[PDB]
């Protein structure tokens, strides 16, 4: 009945349907340590959590006492382990608490519980049917929400939603294609739909991601993308692709790109290639000009890669010491 | 020369370094512009004041930030009232950092408040009463390390400690959070991180765990939460971290990884992000920065000829500077960037990264980078459990001598 919010809130304590229940202090020991003044509010309602907890009080009274030990602490898993006993026990109406749940996570949206919770409720009921829609919308006001991606990855896979997705993807996209999540969210709909070996699909994300990385040179995602890709049946295969990113070298160049430079000539020099020490000078530039002038930030990294490249792909590296 | 800048973050060339949104405007370059700005302000605040600049650690305000939370918290910790062992946890590692003494009255009402926490089931709950979880049990069991005396190693019931990490086990090699509780993988490095540390690893518990980490390495080289998730610092560290502890690091492509978390490092703010795209953030200085020693690690066990004898993998002089310059609170303790308040959290992850960018640790070879005035440099720190590395030997040595819960 009476919210947590209400101007006319009143103590558990001065409540009559309360009167049986004893409160239970917290007990925090004779000299405690990372205490915590509570305020008025919040020692009262824990107190009286405390009491219907050890006494497994699975009453109405109870259920309600839940929503207002959550909505003081939304982080406290004990009081939501009870709310879920209480669901069961009291054979609540699951929509009625989907409702509720809906709206605990659009005010806590990054709270661990919140999602878990939702999570087991769909898991009862057997129905995705508003999962969807309900992330879309907490999407829309962040749409980088790890725990909402997660979920939403969690329903399609489950219930095997995949159908609209990858349109879903587009959209968001559009509207934002720095949007590293929706990048990660793409791998997740075509590797579990058609895959990466269709090579028309293949070639659809390519042409794509090229585009995009036209577009917005210096947007970090789609290069990842780009080599998450075909990285994994290796980047020499492609030998296309080694020249068409030295066309933007001029107009489109960014630090990213050099580094991508650096990740073909690196598998070229592993799959034995033509030139085997041409194309080594090549790298080891470019790692040079990172390292000190265009990514100087990852300049102990970059430098470790010219000290790798060395290590097995100079013209002396397979050579004995004698010779 | 006389004209030189000491500092890299105020450097002229490191202007160029802004952020170039190529005139395409959108939710992420307005908001990294929003900070870059405003870190901006923070570095070139001394040509514009007319001073000579100088990195201090206020090593005494954060002292008595610390010492005082503590004992004693406002209600603006009622939303972690179920995270209570990380607030010792957060706050014994930061004292430690600062290196500063622990009271053995304090030592011993930390101990009774967390014996108070530990669950008749085994592991410890966020506070008297709650229910067990692996976080802060994770968080109880490093505590009671850094203490370190024969009152807080007997405090762990370690044969209810192993039935409740074993209740938690999924068949799929992954671990529950706390029982009717989500999955993610946090729960294996806590369920590694104490395990291993009180010796109770039985030769089945962490059967597929290793896989079920693995198969959370996505295409972007980093780690996500569950299989299929974006890539993140604090998740990556757990799985490259928990692996560490298994000794199963190469299941993960640690090439592919290694280019991820040194992508992480902001190339104007100097400090880290959690994933790609996103914003820097103070805490961040440990979980992706801390990922390099790890590495380090792994790859010289594989016998990599190629690791720096000196230096991690990433800048160490940048990092440094944004945690002095930006994540500092005049009153004490540390923050995510400048505009944010305050946390115990912030604290424990920003000297925590601090000392990781100031100290490296490979064998024999021992070199040290420490910013500003040399009184910054801090206490050392172990790369997988984040408590001090002497509390980590001094913690298996003396678990060591127990036998494996069951003979
Ligand atoms: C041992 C242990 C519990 C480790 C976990 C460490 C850690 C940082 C986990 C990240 C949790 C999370 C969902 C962050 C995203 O929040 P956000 O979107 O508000 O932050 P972001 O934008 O920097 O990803
Ligand atoms: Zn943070």
């Amino acid at each position: 009945f009476l919210s947590l919010d209400s101007p006319t809130y009143v103590l558990y304590r001065d409540r009559a349907e309360w009167a049986d229940i004893d409160p239970v202090p917290q007990n925090d020991g004779p000299s405690p340590v990372v205490q915590i003044i509570y305020s008025e509010k919040f020692r009262d309602v824990y107190d009286y959590f405390r009491a219907v907890l050890q006494r497994d009080e699975r009453s109405e009274r109870a259920f309600k006492l839940t929503r207002d030990a959550i909505e003081l602490n939304a982080a406290n898993y004990t009081v939501w382990h009870f709310r879920r006993v209480l669901l069961r026990s009291l054979q609540k109406d699951l929509q009625e608490e989907m409702n509720y749940i809906i709206a605990i996570i659009e005010e806590q949206p990054k709270n661990y519980q919140v999602w878990h919770h939702r999570r087991v409720l769909v898991e009862w009921l057997k129905d995705p049917s508003q999962e969807l829609e309900f992330i879309a919308d907490i999407l829309n006001q962040d749409a980088k929400n790890y725990h909402a991606w997660q979920h939403r990855q969690w329903v399609i896979q489950e219930f095997r939603l995949w159908d609209n997705e990858l349109q879903y993807v587009d959209q968001l996209l559009k509207e934002d294609v720095r949007n590293n999540s929706v990048w990660n969210q793409r791998h997740f709909v075509i590797s579990n739909t058609t895959g990466y070996s269709d090579r028309a699909v293949l070639e659809r994300e390519v042409q794509y991601t090229l585009e995009m990385i036209k577009l917005v040179p210096h947007n970090e995602s789609a290069w990842n993308y780009l080599k998450g890709i075909l990285q994994d049946r290796g980047l020499s295969r492609y030998p296309n692709l080694l020249n068409q990113l030295l066309d933007l070298q001029p107009s489109h160049s960014s630090p990213y790109l050099i580094a991508f430079l650096v990740d073909i000539y690196e598998d070229m020099l592993e799959n034995q290639c033509d030139n085997k020490e041409d194309i080594l000078n090549k790298a080891l530039e470019l790692c040079e000009i990172l390292a000190k002038e265009k990514d100087t930030i990852r300049k102990e990294y970059w430098r470790y890669i010219g000290r790798s490249l060395q290590s097995k792909h100079s013209r002396e590296s397979d050579i004995p010491a004698s010779v | 020369p006389v004209w030189s800048e000491p500092l890299y973050s105020l450097r002229p060339e490191h202007a160029r370094e802004r952020l170039q949104d190529d005139s395409v405007e959108t939710v992420t370059s307005i908001e990294q512009a929003k900070v870059e700005e405003k870190i901006q302000e923070v570095f070139s605040s001394y040509k514009f004041n007319h001073l000579v600049p100088r990195l201090v650690l206020q090593r005494e305000k954060h002292f008595h930030y610390l010492k005082r939370g503590l004992r004693q918290l406002t209600d603006a910790y009622e939303c972690l009232d179920a995270s209570r062992p990380w607030l010792c946890y957060w706050i014994l590692h930061s004292l430690e950092l600062l290196d500063e003494p622990i009271p053995q009255i304090v030592a011993t009402d930390v101990c009774q408040f967390l014996e108070l926490c530990q669950s008749p089931d085994g592991g410890f709950g966020g506070g008297p009463g709650q229910y067990p979880h692996l976080a802060p049990t994770y968080a109880a069991v490093n505590a009671l390390c850094i203490i370190g005396t024969e009152e807080a190693y007997n405090v762990i019931n370690r044969e209810k400690l192993l039935q409740y990490l074993y209740s938690l086990k999924q068949p799929d090699g992954s671990f529950l959070m706390h029982v009717g509780g989500e999955v993610d993988v946090r729960s294996a490095y806590c369920a590694a991180s104490v395990a291993s540390l009180t010796n109770i690893i039985t030769p089945d518990l962490f059967e597929g765990t290793a896989e079920w980490i693995a198969r959370c390495q996505n295409w972007e080289g980093g780690i996500g939460g569950v299989p299929g998730m974006e890539a993140h610092g604090g998740y990556t560290f757990c799985g490259l971290a928990a692996l560490v502890i298994l000794k199963k690091e190469r299941s993960l492509n640690l090439k592919s990884l290694l280019q991820w978390v040194t992508s992480r490092q902001m190339r104007f703010e100097g400090g880290f992000q959690g994933r790609c795209n996103k914003l820097v953030d103070g805490c961040y200085s440990f979980w992706q920065a801390g990922l390099l020693p790890l590495l380090h690690r792994a790859l010289h066990a594989q016998g990599d000829p190629a690791l720096s004898m000196s230096h991690w993998m990433f800048h160490q002089q940048a990092l440094q500077e944004y945690i002095l310059m930006c994540c500092q609170c005049p009153a004490g303790g540390l923050l995510d960037k400048p505009g944010k308040s305050r946390d115990f959290y912030h604290t424990c992850y920003c000297l925590s990264g601090l000392s990781i960018a100031q100290h490296f640790g490979s064998g024999a070879m021992l070199h040290d980078v420490v910013m500003g005035v040399p009184e910054n440099v801090l206490q050392p720190t172990h790369p997988v459990y984040n408590i001090g590395p002497d509390k980590v030997i001094q913690a298996t040595t003396h678990f060591l001598q127990k036998p494996v819960p069951g003979f």
